RNA sequence: UCGAGAGGA
DNA sequence: GGAGTCCGTGGAAGCTATCAGCAGTGCTTATCGGTAGG
DNA sequence: CCTACCGATAAGCAGACGATCCTCTCGAACCACGGACTCC
């Protein structure tokens, strides 16, 4: 069934952010992937055994941070990519407000 | 008084037919319109040009219109919305995620 | 060479282990992963100091799961090495290409090159040996190494060093 | 177009009505502050009336042998005639009733009394009388200190904004105001025993059941507001059948109205459609 | 920027807890019990982790602290025992 | 989770920073070199060749590989390559922000038109924005078409002073396609008599101007250092999506049935191969510009079908391509279809009844849905006894289970399992249990305009094919049974139902805020029938009024 | 993963920053003045031989003394046996790298008292020199002013050849027996 | 799967 | 001893026949009267 | 009383947007060269 802008809108008049985001991920896309905290791009090479987690570019095996996103979230930043729009998904709070 | 006549207008189509809808929620978005400066169209170049964010912008209409000006401009969207966790899959800082909860040593301890 | 670092670390907790025993489960799980621990920003982590008072504060029990979040303030002794500090250990390994040194948890080697050009090896002798006149080189002899160079390597920090300069040679 | 202009705006923990980015639309959502759930429409009786039955109802007077107050409703109504220390209170209590009735004709020009405010006071006199079996015939246990002190000191625990600063302390009394004045106007040292005939007892137990009530009508901090606002406007537009015409029989002809005029009010939109003005 | 943090003293929050605060405490504290999270308060042959999750609010031994953001970033931890539950 | 265990840590993406792809990053993040424009085959063999598709990239026909880090289709995200183009080219997007930037800072030098000496050009810099300096500093630069050397008048005495370089003449640009030429004037009683002369702006041209433009040039056009370097909007290096963005999908087993972006990018690479060789081979010079701007569209149509309002590009038989633009474009396209709403799991829908047996926050779930839809329980002390019995119930008898999880990732499957009759159930252990009576679940009627609409429903499991629900229930839906159908969502934690129980309750729902009065009330046979009833002409005797007593279901028991 | 203490800010991809040497061009971690959990700006903490021996062994005393209060409700070769003691019940067998360093740690000492210790970080720790460079002084062995300026060559120019012989002849007589 | 068409409260 | 129909391989199409917007004023570019300073 | 310059209001002309959810069924893709193999 499909949970669209008007359900979405909903649950957000509500302020069940938890079940919003359920719907969101659990009950839907929900991805695993790594990116690297240097530059905040998915440029890591994420070998879950040889431990060889290296980001083409950078040399780090270190300063990465796997996530869970949405795959159609990982999608659309790996179609910004084909574009040359970088979407550096930073993990720390540089400006507070 | 532009706003107060705003008001005046918008409370009136709601009164032409059917009584009504609690004063605040028209004096909301009548404030949100004009506390820009002036005055705010409700379409895709009024209030969706704004100094939010590019992804929440661009969930209306100008999409990749709008991506395109992000990465032009070197835009930081702050991750502070509604829409841009709803992208993001993060449980977003509406209502019960508008605080964080943690557990306490002292308390544990205190209670057994 | 040793460091004293005030470094954390951040440990994600299973909600059944909140019960008053967990203060010092937390401590644990800690030094469990860090003390024997060797990273290349920090080099080898060797004790964790003072389990006493230990700065904990809280863990943000996170969006979906009941799991706490909780990053441990410490402080713990750290050996870091260096491109040209000199230091002296004890050798172990022994071999017609060099030898290996065992300073503190690091292992260096040293190239038959490396070593002086008036030394070279002795296969006629057991444990393998390293001559010259009185001064020999076997399974245990304490000698003074220069780091020339350092491997990263997994977590087991190693070294290329050197004992043909002044003030060098065995210890 | 609304629920996508209003989805950032959201009530905050210093109870103003912020967004995302952080900009401030309202300081106190719709002015108030109360969640619009837990709100009746109230009358006003200081703003309706002639000036001769308000001077009759509220104004009470120690002084005077036809315009104080029998000794059937309080129990000490002997006593307290010709007092100077409590008409001193008599007098701030009316001075006060006359001050709201001045200031509510300046706000509510149009005459309406009947007004959405949030604690049904209406009924907590009703539950009074029920909750205590309060008789017409015997005299109440409080007195004139008793009544017009504890509506003062009633006034002072209805919290809306935490605050300690000239600016909070001001926006405070700034979000009460119309609460308070329907308070005086119900509350009235007169009214107290004159109509609802009320003991100290059961009259303290008043004075906590409507801070207690208010307290629980301020707005959640978290409350989407900016979203829901959106909805409940978005919502009667698509039952809004009519369009052009109304009016009948004022201004003979069209005059848009309905969702025509509302694309206008959205769209701003230098366009006629009806741009009749009014002159006075 | 430095920890802002406002301490447990001056505190311009309502003393009150919210309904949001109220179903976030419940909504975490049935889900800990469900993953088998040790319970505070004396059970009464209760089979569902939300009717504990509910008694425990009853009783107060919940040990959960509760970091409400204002919207200049600085915060202020309400003790779950501080906050009071009329709603 | 994407399965499987991670060494890595995981954290809230607190901000999103947006730039542009440097073409020397995009050489060094490649994997792949991408010679072959084939899709197909690993030389007209078996499995994709090593030049478009799996060179060291991304997995296919059941096959982890992926570069030797293996993972597999649902693990493996794909990864990125690069072609190197030919000639630089424009992106589309930003046509007219190249444009715009040409008309502001002057060529010949790489330097600004206009300069802090200027009163109005300070009056123009004084805001520290972004794009709303840039819109003064675009109009301002866009006339006094020249460059100058020495020019303060009126602040220095007299004499003038030296600041910038080179004092050619700027010309006027505008469209002609994907291509912009630039008009020089000069004509004063010497060349060309009276009409100007224009030349071809080539990207080659354009982008030594970008290259040599100052990095305080790009603060006061709003660009940054290091993320949206004027030189990247020309692209010299595009990189490569893998199979997750564009799949080869598999028509049975000896067939292609590539995405639209795979046959793109091979006539990308078609049109780069020609100009491979053309500048290195004898050189015509104008027939190399007469594939140079195929390249252009080539690259342009890729990220742009849409496009401009000249050309189009069709793949034949006779319809158009799917550019990356028109796959994220909003309204069920990426944005709107994919991330702002979606389709889910743990969701029914059959046509709605009404009830006047049925609780006014329940809701009657047919029996089959129930069965069909599954909660997971975690193994406490609190239930095994009750998931036991709903295990051994199974599949079928209504009260049971589909799958039960083990310690580890491991689905036991019911329906299927030899162990199904037997299995002890340890704690920790997850149940995929049938849906039970009382458990808080999301109702939903669409369209869902107002805080109502999505409510939380006592469930009631009930035989016959339909969605029952309360009768005074109706107005918060506006809906009717005359064929009506309505949605569900079951919620799979212990949070979200008591953020359903303790939020979004139908009892909790009672009053509208939209206008301060209730948003539920008595109709059709339950008004009809109190009217006749609360009346003096109308009593009820002695035999109809102990059912009438009896029917309350909080009856006192006093007469 | 820990990478924690000193962290902020990483704007795209970086050059690296240098080698490390015995230049004193050390970590991009370890800054001659860092900061603490505290708060405050304390100076780089670097520890020789003879110092950072007896902080572990302080660590390890203190830790079974509380690890044990939960379980309620001198001398060359005797030193090597003793600690081999308190390694196995303070950890586990799996640290093997804490053992490695301890036996080392312990054969090479030049000061085993606690008392000479002090003396020695008061001799060191007042010079006006890097604490790296103290961390190595104290830790290896050196007779000659021109020993101790090669097998530490960041100091040549930092200090006099004549007052760090002074130095070096107060450690010989600080030098403790074995 | 894509595209076109058709139907529903 | 030469065919049979096969299918990869290249293939962009071309000269027709006719066009502000459910909104409104969208934004960029030519002609044009007058200011006052040398 | 002229001209170096500076703001005035018309005549062209340019690009991405319009209920939510839902369900059902029909039929795909064709002109010339170069030469491969199997199949008759
Ligand atoms: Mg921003
Ligand atoms: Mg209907
Ligand atoms: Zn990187
Ligand atoms: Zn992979
Ligand atoms: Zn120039």
């Amino acid at each position: 069934l499909r949970f669209g802008e008007m359900e979405r809108d909903c649950m957000i008049a509500h302020g069940a952010a938890s079940f919003l985001k359920e719907r969101l991920m659990e009950a839907s896309d929900a991805f695993r992937v790594h990116i690297c905290g240097i530059c905040g791009l998915m440029t890591v090479i994420a070998k879950l055994n040889h431990n060889q987690f290296e980001c083409k570019g950078c040399d780090n095996k270190i300063d990465i941070y796997q996530i869970h996103i949405p795959y159609a979230a990982k999608l659309l930043f790996q179609e910004l990519m084909a574009m040359n729009i970088t979407p550096r998904l930073y993990t720390d709070r540089s400006r507070d407000f | 008084a532009g706003r107060a006549a705003l008001y005046k207008e918008v409370y009136n189509v709601i009164a032409s037919d059917g009584s009504y809808v609690n004063y605040r929620h028209m004096a909301l978005l009548v404030d949100v319109m004009t506390t820009q400066g002036g005055l705010t169209s409700v379409t895709r170049h009024g209030f969706n040009r704004s100094n939010t964010g590019a992804l929440m912008r661009c969930s209306f209409e100008e999409t990749v219109e709008i991506l395109f000006e992000a990465g032009a401009s070197a835009e930081l969207d702050d991750c502070r919305g509604v829409s841009e966790n709803v992208i993001l899959g993060q449980m977003a800082p509406i209502g019960t995620g508008a605080f964080d909860v943690m557990i306490d040593e002292e308390s544990l301890v205190k209670y057994m | 060479m040793f460091f004293i670092k005030d470094l954390s670390l951040n440990i994600t907790l299973h909600p059944s282990f909140f019960g008053p025993r967990m203060k010092q489960y937390l401590k644990t799980k800690l030094l469990e992963e860090v003390e024997g621990s060797c990273t290349g920003k920090f080099g080898y982590i060797l004790c964790v100091l003072d389990y006493d008072n230990i700065d904990i504060q809280r863990g943000r029990i996170l969006p979906t799961d009941g799991s706490a979040e909780f990053n441990v303030k410490y402080r713990a002794v750290v050996f870091k090495p260096f491109k040209g500090e000199v230091v002296d250990g004890t050798v172990v390994s022994c071999s017609q290409h060099g030898f290996e040194v065992q300073v503190g948890p690091m292992k260096v080697f040293v190239t038959k090159h490396l070593m002086p050009q008036d030394l070279t090896f002795n296969a006629g002798s057991n444990p393998p040996s390293y001559q010259s006149s009185e001064d020999v080189i076997t399974i245990k002899s304490r000698i003074r190494v220069k780091i020339e160079g350092c491997i990263s390597q997994v977590s087991s920090i190693h070294a290329i060093g050197s004992i043909k300069e002044d003030y060098l040679g065995a210890i | 177009r609304l629920v996508k202009a209003l989805e950032d705006i959201m009530v905050h923990y210093d109870n103003t009505t912020r967004n995302s980015l952080g900009n401030v639309i309202q300081f106190i959502y719709g002015e108030d502050g109360m969640d619009a759930a837990h709100i009746e429409k109230q009358s006003l009786d200081t703003i309706g009336g002639s000036d001769a039955a308000f001077e009759k109802r509220y104004r009470v007077d120690l002084l005077n042998t036809d315009h104080t107050l029998d000794p059937s409703l309080l129990e000490s109504g002997s006593e307290i005639l010709g007092d100077l220390k409590l008409q001193v209170l008599l007098d701030e209590e009316y001075k006060q009733l006359v001050k709201d009735r001045k200031f509510l004709r300046e706000v509510f020009v149009d005459g309406e009394a009947n007004w959405p405010l949030p604690v049904n006071i209406r009924r907590i006199i009703q539950n009074a009388q029920q909750t205590f079996h309060i008789d017409h015939t015997k005299p109440s246990d409080l007195t004139i200190k008793d009544i017009v002190l504890g509506v003062k000191d009633l006034q002072e625990n209805l919290l809306v904004l935490r605050g300690k600063n000239e600016i909070i302390q001001n926006a405070q009394r700034d979000a009460v105001t119309l609460f308070c004045c329907l308070l005086r106007s119900r509350l009235a040292t007169r009214r107290v025993l004159q109509e609802y005939r009320l003991t100290k007892q059961a009259f303290d137990w008043v004075l906590s059941n409507i801070e207690a009530q208010f307290l629980r009508s301020v707005v959640h901090p978290g409350e989407m507001v900016g979203v829901l606002a959106a909805q409940s406007i978005g919502e009667p537009a698509t039952q809004m059948t009519l369009n052009t015409f109304h009016f009948a029989g004022v201004a003979s002809k069209k005059v848009t109205s309905g969702v025509p005029r509302l694309k206008e009010i959205l769209n701003v939109a230098k366009n006629m459609k009806t741009p009749s003005l009014t002159v006075y | 920027l430095k920890e802002k943090a406002i301490p447990k003293d001056q505190r311009a929050t309502t003393p009150y807890m919210t309904k949001y605060e109220r179903a976030r405490i419940l909504g975490t504290r049935a889900l800990q019990i469900s993953m088998n999270a040790p319970v505070f308060v004396d059970l009464e042959g209760e089979t569902d982790p939300l009717r504990i999750a509910m008694k425990e609010l009853a009783e107060k031994k919940i040990p959960l602290v509760i970091r409400r953001y204002l919207p200049d970033g600085s915060f202020e931890d309400w003790s779950v025992e501080e906050l009071i539950v009329d709603l | 989770v994407g399965q499987q265990y991670s060494s890595a840590p995981l954290r809230t993406v607190k901000e999103v920073q947006f730039g542009l792809f440097s073409p020397e990053e995009v050489r060094a993040i490649s994997v792949a070199k991408i010679r072959f424009p084939e899709t197909m085959d690993e030389t007209q063999t078996r499995a994709k060749i090593g030049g478009l598709n799996d060179p060291r990239l991304g997995s296919i026909d059941r096959n982890l590989k992926c570069q030797t880090c293996q993972e597999g289709m649902n693990e493996c995200p794909g990864h990125f390559g690069h072609i190197d183009l030919a000639k630089p080219v424009f992106h589309v997007g930003f046509i007219a922000k190249i444009k715009k930037v040409c008309e502001c800072v002057c060529m010949h030098c790489g330097k600004l038109l206009l300069d802090e000496h200027n009163e109005l050009m300070r009056q123009a810099l004084a805001i520290k924005d972004s794009k709303k300096r840039f819109a003064a500093i675009w109009t301002l630069c866009k006339t006094k078409m020249v460059c100058e050397t020495d020019v303060p008048s009126e602040d220095d005495p007299t004499q003038l002073v030296s600041r910038g370089g080179c004092g050619n003449t700027q010309p006027t640009i505008r469209k002609d396609g994907l291509k912009l030429v630039g008009s020089w004037k000069k004509d004063r009683a010497t060349g060309d008599a009276d009409e100007p002369e224009l030349r071809v702006l080539s990207t080659e041209e354009i982008l030594n101007i970008f290259k040599h433009i100052s990095v305080k040039d790009f603060t006061s056009l709003g660009f940054n250092e290091v993320f949206s370097r004027p030189e990247w909007m020309i692209l010299t290096c595009l990189p490569v999506p893998p199979p997750p963005v564009r799949p080869s999908i598999s028509f049975n087993e000896s067939q292609r049935g590539e995405d639209d972006l795979t046959f793109k990018l091979a006539d990308i690479l078609k049109a780069n191969i020609s100009l491979e060789t053309l500048e290195h081979n004898g050189a015509p010079h104008h027939a190399i510009e007469e594939a140079e701007s195929l390249l252009q569209f080539h690259v342009a149509t890729y990220m742009d079908n849409d496009i401009a309002g000249q050309p189009q590009a069709l793949q034949k038989s006779g319809r158009p391509v799917k550019s990356i633009r028109a796959r994220l474009k909003g309204k069920e396209g990426r944005i709107r279809g994919n991330l702002m709403g979606k389709r889910v799991d743990f969701s029914a829908r059959t046509v709605i009844s009404g009830d006047p047996n049925l609780e006014l926050d329940q809701v009657g779930v047919p029996k089959s849905i129930a069965k069909t839809l599954t909660y997971p329980e975690v193994v406490t002390p609190y239930n095994i006894d009750r998931l036991t019995q709903l295990v051994r119930n199974g599949p079928n008898e209504h009260p049971g289970a589909k799958y039960v999880i083990r310690d580890s990732g491991d689905r036991i499957d019911l329906r299927y399992s030899k162990r199904a009759g037997d299995i002890q159930l340890q704690y920790g252990w997850k149940v995929e249990r049938h849906i039970m009576d009382n458990d808080p679940v999301l109702f939903n009627r669409q369209p869902s305009l107002h805080k109502m609409s999505m409510m939380a429903h006592r469930v009631k499991v009930i035989p016959y094919s339909t969605f029952r629900l309360n009768l005074s229930v109706t107005s918060p839906y506006n809906a009717d049974f005359d064929g009506d159908e309505m949605n569900l969502h079951v919620p799979q934690s212990e949070e979200t139902r008591a953020e359903l129980s303790q939020l979004c309750a139908v009892p909790l729902q009672i009053v509208s805020p939209q206008s301060n009065k209730p948003c539920m009330g008595i109709v059709q046979d339950t008004l009809c029938g109190i009217r006749k009833l609360t009346l003096r002409d109308t009593f009820i005797e002695l035999d109809q009024v102990l059912n009438m007593l009896y029917w309350v279901p909080d009856w006192d028991g006093v007469i | 993963s820990t990478s924690t203490f000193q962290t902020r800010r990483r704007r795209l991809k970086k050059v690296e920053e240098e080698e490390n040497a015995a230049t004193l061009q050390l970590g991009q971690e370890f800054q001659l003045k860092q900061i603490n959990h505290q708060g405050e700006e304390e100076e780089l903490i670097a520890l020789n031989l003879s110092e950072a021996r007896l902080v572990i062994k302080e660590a390890l005393v203190e830790r079974r003394r509380a690890f044990k209060r939960s379980q309620k409700k001198e001398t060359r070769e005797k030193e090597l046996e003793s600690i081999d003691v308190l390694l196995e019940q303070t950890t586990g067998g799996n640290n093997k790298d804490l053992k490695n360093t301890m036996q080392y740690l312990t054969n090479f000492s030049r000061f085993r008292d606690q008392e000479t210790v002090g003396a020695v970080i008061q001799l060191l720790k007042s010079t006006g020199l890097h604490p790296f460079e103290v961390a190595q002084l104290g830790s290896l062995a050196c007779d000659t002013a021109d020993e101790a300026k090669t097998l530490i060559p960041s100091l040549n120019n930092k200090i006099s050849d004549d007052e760090l012989e002074r130095i070096l002849k107060e450690l010989s007589n600080l030098e403790t027996l074995y």
